[PDB]
C-alpha cells in the first residue's frame, strides 16, 4: 500500500508540521483526539479500533517546542514516545548538531524509523522538513539524512527546506549553517523543494492582502503545497502522480534536484466573490514571478521542467488548453533540449480550507513544482554571503571547538561552487 | 464449504459518477451524445418573459427591452407577405 | 470458435479497457451483474469470442488486467461494469513503474511478467482456437509501455502463429502529459516493430478536436475519449461477433492492410459522429458515412492523411446496406482524388459488411488506414528524442536500471529506419 513517513527536524520543522498535521486531520475528518467519527493509510496508521496516529517523528534538540505540542491541542493525536525532545539545542551551530550533541540523539531517531517503517507495508518515500538556517535543522538533518541513505537505498526523500532570504533573515550565522548543509543535501536528498521566507512574506502581503502576519500564516500556507504534492496517494484523480513520478519527471541529472514551488489561487475571503477562477486564469497566475515560493526571478533563467499538479474540478482538456497558451508565451522560456517540459496531474478534491485560516474556499487549485536554472541565484547569493564572512574568519571558533575541523568549510565552499558551475552548464544553448 | 471471510476494503478514495472529471456524455449509447447534454445556444439570448416573471412590475428596463423586441418584430414584418399566407 | 484475449496495461489500458467492456458487454446484452438480459437471439451465437461461460448463466470477460500500481485496479473494480471480471485476472504490483520504461521492462516488470504469463496461458488453453491477442496501452508511460511491450515479446515467443492487435496512444505534438514521453515512446516502437502483428495508432489530441469540433461537446474528459476509442474497438471485430454478407475476420484485415512486414502502423476512425443538435438534420445513408469516413478531421490519429498517400485502406461497415453502393463509394473515392492513393496497388480499399449494426445506430462503419503520412507522427517523436538524448537529460533513471545507452542508439535507428521506409513508398 502507498504510504509515506514524514520527518520534522528543527524549530521550523515542528511548526511546519504543526500546521501540516492540522490540515491532514481536517481533510480526512480526523478529530484532534485521534478518533474518526480507506484513504487515511498514507499518513495515519489504523491502531486498534477507532484510533489513528500520524506517520511522523518530531525530533528537536531544544525541548521548548516538543512539549508545546505535547501540551497543545494535539496531545491525544500523537504517540507520546513518537515525539523526541532533547536536553539542549544545537543553538545555530552545525557542528553541535553533527558532532557534539547530534550523535547522542540520532540513535533514538533511527529507532523510531524502524518501528514506523516496519509498521508500514510498502514505504513509498520520506518527507524531511528542516530549515538550514538553524543548528538542529541543518546539523541533525545532515546526520539523519546520512544514516537514512546508508540504511534505505533507492527510497525517495522529499526535502522541504527554508533557505535564508537575501534581505530578510533572522540569524547571523545562517550563511555558515546553510553552506555546510549543502554538502549533505545534494548527495543524499533525492528531491529538494526550496522555500524562502520573504517570498512567502510577499505572497501574504499582496495576494492575501493581510498587513501584519506571522510565522503561523506561513506554515499554514506552506502546508497547502505539501498536501497538494501528495494528494494523489490520498484521493483518486484522472492523472494520478506518485512520489516516484516527481522523482523522475523533474530531475534531468542526479546533482540538479532543487525545484521551486507555487500555488495558483491565493485569494482572501473578501476577494473570492469578485474574482472568477478558471483553469486558464489560475495557470497564468501560477506562472507569475511574484507567486513563487523563493525569491529568484524566473525570467533571469530558464525553466528546466515543470510539474503542474491540479486539484478539484479540473477537466483534462483545460490543463491542456492552458498549457497551450503557456508554451506560446515568450516571457516563459525553456531550455532548448527539453521539448516536452510539463508534467500534469489532476486529482478531484478541492483543497480543504482550515477554519481560522486566511485562505478562502476555491473550487480549483494548481501546485506547480518546477526545476529551473534561476535557482543558481539563491545559491550564488548565499555563496556571496559566506565567502565575505569567511574571508577574515568570523564565527569560526565556535565551529572549530565543537569537533568540526577548519577544512570542512573549504570542502563545503568548493562543493557549493561546483553547483554554481552546474546550473550554468546545464542552461547553455547548443 | 470452507471459511467465508470478506476481504477488507482498502483503496483510494473513489468518487461518484457526478464529478466533472468522470462524467460520460456517451454512456451505453455506442458513440452518440446523450440527451440533456444539448449544444450551447448561440449568445444565450434570454427572453423578456423570464425577466418579467421575476420582477414584480414591468419596470422601465422591461419596457425598453420589450420596445427593442417590438422594433425587431416591426423590422421583420414585411407588409406584403403574411406569415404562412401569400401576397395580399 | 474464434476468440480474443484482451490484455490491458497501465492506467491508459485499464481506463480504456474498462470503457471497452462497458461497450462490448452492453452490445451483447450483458448487464453489470454478469448474466444476460438482451432481447436479440443473435447475440448468443458468438459469445465465446470475448467471454467465458460460467456457472449460473454468468459471463466473464476474457480480459487480463495488468499494471504495477494498485490504484487503477480499485478504480476499475469500483466503477460500473467492474464486477464482471475475475478477481484472479487482477494481477498487479505494489512498487509502481513511475512512468519509466526501464522500471517496467527490466527491474519491477520482470517479477510480474511470470505472474501475468501464468494467467495468459490459463486463458488461452481454456478456449478453443485463438484468433489472436488484443492489447490496449500507452507509449509515453512506463507501466503499460515498458511492461506491455515485454508481455508482447513473451507472447510472440509462446504463440508465434497467432494474431496480435495493439491499440496504443502516442505522445502528442501540441501538448504533453509527462516529460519522459519521447524516451518511453521510442523504446516502445522499437519493441513493437518486430513483435506486434498490426498496431493501431491513437492520439489523445486527435481525439479532443473530434470531441470539440465534430461532436460539438463543450466539456470532453477522459471518459468521453475512451468511449470514442472503445467504439472503434468493437468495429474491428464486428464480423467475428455477428454474421455479415461479406465476413472479414482479424486476419483478413491483416493480409489486406499489411503490404510489407514492417508497415503495420495504422490509423482508425468512427464514421457516424454527430452532435445532438445535428441528429435530426442528418440523413443517415452510406454516401454521408463515406464523406465523414474519408475526412481528415475524423481520423483519430494526429497525422494529417492529406500529406501522404494511402498505401491501403479498409472499412468495417455495419448495418443493413446495399453492397454495390458501398462498392461505388469506394470506386468513387479512388477516382475523385487518385493522387492521394498509391499507383502500384489497384483497388486499394478493402470493404466488408456486418449485418448487425451497433445499439441505437442504424448504420455504422469503422475505418482502418495504413497511410504513409504516419511518418510525420514518428518523426516528431524522433525530433523530441534526438533533442533530449543529445544532452543526455533524464537518462540516469534509465541507465541505473540495467539498460545502457546502446539500446537508445539502436531504438533511434529503427525509428529513423521506420520513417525512411514509409517515405520512399510515398515516392
Ligand atoms: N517559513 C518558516 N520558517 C521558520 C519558521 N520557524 C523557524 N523558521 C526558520 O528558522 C530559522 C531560525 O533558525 P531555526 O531553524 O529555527 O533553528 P533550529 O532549527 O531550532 O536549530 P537550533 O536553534 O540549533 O535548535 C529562520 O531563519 C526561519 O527561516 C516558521 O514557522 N516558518
Ligand atoms: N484515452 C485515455 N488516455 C489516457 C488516460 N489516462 C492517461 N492517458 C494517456 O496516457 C499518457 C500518460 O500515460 P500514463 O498515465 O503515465 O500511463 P501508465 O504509465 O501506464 O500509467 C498521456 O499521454 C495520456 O494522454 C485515459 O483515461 N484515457
Ligand atoms: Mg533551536
Amino acid at each position: 500500500m502507498r504510504e509515506v513517513i514524514s520527518i520534522h527536524i528543527g524549530q521550523a520543522g515542528i511548526q511546519v508540521g504543526n500546521a501540516c498535521w492540522e490540515l491532514y486531520c481536517l481533510e480526512h475528518g480526523i478529530q484532534p483526539d485521534g478518533q474518526m467519527p480507506d484513504a487515511f493509510n498514507t499518513f495515519f496508521s489504523e491502531t486498534g479500533a477507532g484510533k489513528h496516529v500520524p506517520r511522523c517523528i518530531f525530533l528537536d534538540l531544544e525541548p521548548t517546542v516538543v512539549d508545546e505540542v505535547r501540551t497543545g491541542t494535539y496531545r491525544q493525536l500523537f504517540h507520546p514516545e513518537q515525539l523526541i525532545s532533547g536536553k539542549e539545542d544545537a543553538a545555530n551551530n552545525f557542528a553541535r548538531g553533527h558532532y557534539t550533541i547530534g550523535k547522542e540523539i540520532v540513535d533514538l531517531a533511527l529507532d523510531r524509523i524502524r518501528k514506523l517503517a516496519d509498521n508500514c507495508t510498502g514505504l513509498q518515500g520520506f518527507l524531511v522538513f528542516n530549515a538550514v538556517g538553524g543548528g538542529t535543522g541543518s546539523g541533525l538533518g545532515s546526520l539523519l539524512l546520512e544514516r537514512l541513505s546508508v540504511d534505505y537505498g533507492k527510497k525517495s526523500k522529499l526535502g522541504f527546506t527554508v533557505y535564508p532570504s537575501p534581505q530578510v533573515s533572522t540569524a547571523v550565522v545562517e550563511p555558515y549553517n546553510s553552506v555546510l548543509s549543502t554538502h549533505s543535501l545534494l548527495e543524499h536528498t533525492d528531491v529538494a523543494v526550496m522555500l524562502d521566507n520573504e517570498a512567502i512574506y510577499d505572497i501574504c502581503r499582496r495576494s492575501l492582502d493581510i498587513e501584519r502576519p506571522t510565522y503561523t500564516n506561513l506554515n499554514r500556507l506552506i502546508a497547502q503545497v505539501i498536501s497538494s504534492l501528495t494528494a494523489s496517494l490520498r484521493f483518486d484523480g484522472a492523472l494520478n502522480v506518485d512520489i516516484t513520478e516527481f522523482q523522475t519527471n523533474l530531475v534531468p541529472y542526479p546533482r540538479i534536484h532543487f525545484m521551486l514551488s507555487s500555488y495558483a489561487p491565493i485569494i482572501s475571503a473578501e476577494k473570492a466573490y469578485h474574482e472568477q477562477l478558471s483553469v486558464a486564469e489560475i495557470t497564468n497566475a501560477a506562472f507569475e514571478p511574484a507567486s513563487m515560493m523563493v525569491k529568484c526571478d524566473p525570467r533571469h533563467g530558464k525553466y528546466m521542467a515543470c510539474c503542474l499538479m491540479y486539484r478539484g474540478d479540473v477537466v483534462p482538456k483545460d490543463v491542456n488548453a492552458s498549457v497551450a497558451t503557456i508554451k506560446t508565451k515568450r516571457t516563459i522560456q525553456f531550455v532548448d533540449w527539453c521539448p516536452t517540459g510539463f508534467k500534469c496531474g489532476i486529482n478531484y478534491q478541492p483543497p480543504t480550507v482550515v477554519p481560522g485560516g486566511d485562505l478562502a474556499k476555491v473550487q480549483r487549485a494548481v501546485c506547480m513544482i518546477s526545476n529551473s536554472t534561476a535557482i543558481g541565484e539563491i545559491f550564488s547569493r548565499l555563496d556571496h554571503k559566506f565567502d565575505l564572512m569567511y574571508a577574515k574568519r568570523a564565527f569560526v571558533h565556535w565551529y572549530v571547538g565543537e569537533g568540526m575541523e577548519e577544512g570542512e568549510f573549504s570542502e563545503a565552499r568548493e562543493d557549493l561552487a561546483a553547483l554554481e558551475k552546474d546550473f550554468e552548464e546545464v542552461g547553455a544553448e547548443s | 464449504m470452507f471459511r467465508q471471510e470478506e476481504q477488507p476494503k482498502t483503496g483510494v478514495r473513489q468518487f461518484g459518477t457526478h464529478t466533472t472529471g468522470k462524467v460520460d456524455h456517451m454512456l451505453g449509447t455506442h458513440a452518440t451524445v446523450r440527451p440533456e447534454y444539448k449544444d450551447p445556444p448561440p449568445k444565450r439570448t434570454v427572453p423578456t418573459s423570464q425577466l418579467e416573471a421575476v420582477r414584480n412590475i414591468e419596470t422601465q428596463y422591461i419596457k425598453a427591452r420589450k420596445a427593442a423586441e417590438d422594433a425587431r418584430e416591426r423590422q421583420g414584418t414585411s407588409h406584403l407577405y403574411a406569415a404562412g399566407k401569400g401576397w395580399g | 470458435m474464434r476468440e480474443i484475449v484482451h490484455i490491458q496495461g497501465g492506467q491508459c489500458g485499464n481506463q480504456i479497457g474498462a470503457k471497452f467492456w462497458e461497450v462490448v458487454s452492453d452490445e451483447h446484452g450483458i448487464d453489470p451483474t454478469g448474466t444476460y438480459h438482451g432481447d436479440s437471439d443473435l447475440q448468443l451465437e458468438r459469445i465465446n469470442v470475448y467471454f467465458n461461460e460460467a456457472t449460473g448463466g454468468r459471463y466473464v470477460p476474457r480480459a487480463i488486467l495488468m499494471d504495477l500500481e494498485p490504484g487503477t485496479m480499485d478504480s476499475v473494480r469500483s466503477g460500473p461494469y467492474g464486477q464482471i471480471f475475475r478477481p484472479d485476472n487482477f494481477v498487479f504490483g505494489q512498487t509502481g513503474a513511475g512512468n519509466n520504461w526501464a522500471k517496467g521492462h527490466y527491474t519491477e516488470g520482470a517479477e510480474l511478467i511470470d505472474s501475468v504469463l501464468d494467467v495468459v496461458r490459463k486463458e488461452a488453453e481454456s478456449c478453443d482456437c485463438l484468433q489472436g491477442f488484443q492489447v490496449c496501452h500507452s507509449l509515453g508511460g512506463g507501466t503499460g509501455s515498458g511492461m506491455g511491450t515485454l508481455l508482447i515479446s513473451k507472447i510472440r515467443e509462446e504463440y508465434p502463429d497467432r494474431m496480435m492487435l495493439t491499440f496504443s496512444v502516442v505522445p502528442s505534438p501540441k501538448v504533453s502529459d509527462t516529460v519522459v514521453e519521447p524516451y518511453n515512446a521510442t523504446l516502445s516502437v522499437h519493441q513493437l516493430v518486430e513483435n506486434a502483428d498490426e498496431c493501431m495508432v491513437l492520439d489523445n489530441e486527435a481525439l479532443y478536436d473530434i470531441c470539440f469540433r465534430t461532436l460539438k461537446l463543450t466539456t470532453p474528459t477522459f471518459g468521453d475519449l475512451n468511449h470514442l476509442i472503445s467504439a472503434v474497438m468493437s468495429g474491428i471485430t464486428c464480423c467475428l461477433r455477428f454474421p455479415g454478407q461479406l465476413n472479414a475476420d482479424l486476419r483478413k484485415l491483416a493480409v489486406n492492410l499489411i503490404p510489407f512486414p514492417r508497415l503495420h502502423f495504422f490509423m482508425v476512425g468512427f464514421t457516424p459522429l454527430t452532435s445532438r443538435g445535428s441528429q435530426q438534420y442528418r440523413a443517415l445513408t452510406v454516401p454521408e458515412l463515406t464523406q465523414q469516413m474519408w475526412d481528415a478531421k475524423n481520423m483519430m490519429c494526429a497525422a494529417d492523411p492529406r500529406h501522404g498517400r494511402y498505401l491501403t485502406a479498409s472499412a468495417l461497415f455495419r448495418g443493413r446496406m446495399s453492397t454495390k453502393e458501398v462498392d461505388e463509394q469506394m470506386l468513387n473515392v479512388q477516382n475523385k482524388n487518385s493522387s492521394y492513393f498509391v499507383e502500384w496497388i489497384p483497388n486499394n480499399v478493402k470493404s466488408s459488411v456486418c449485418d448487425i449494426p451497433p445499439k441505437g445506430l442504424k448504420m455504422s462503419a469503422t475505418f482502418i488506414g495504413n497511410s504513409t503520412a504516419i511518418q510525420e507522427m514518428f518523426k516528431r517523436v524522433s525530433e523530441q528524442f534526438t533533442a533530449m538524448f543529445r544532452r543526455k537529460a533524464f537518462l540516469h533513471w534509465y541507465t541505473g536500471e540495467g539498460m545502457d545507452e546502446m539500446e537508445f542508439t539502436e531504438a533511434e535507428s529503427n525509428m529513423n529506419d521506420l520513417v525512411s521506409e514509409y517515405q520512399q513508398y510515398q515516392d
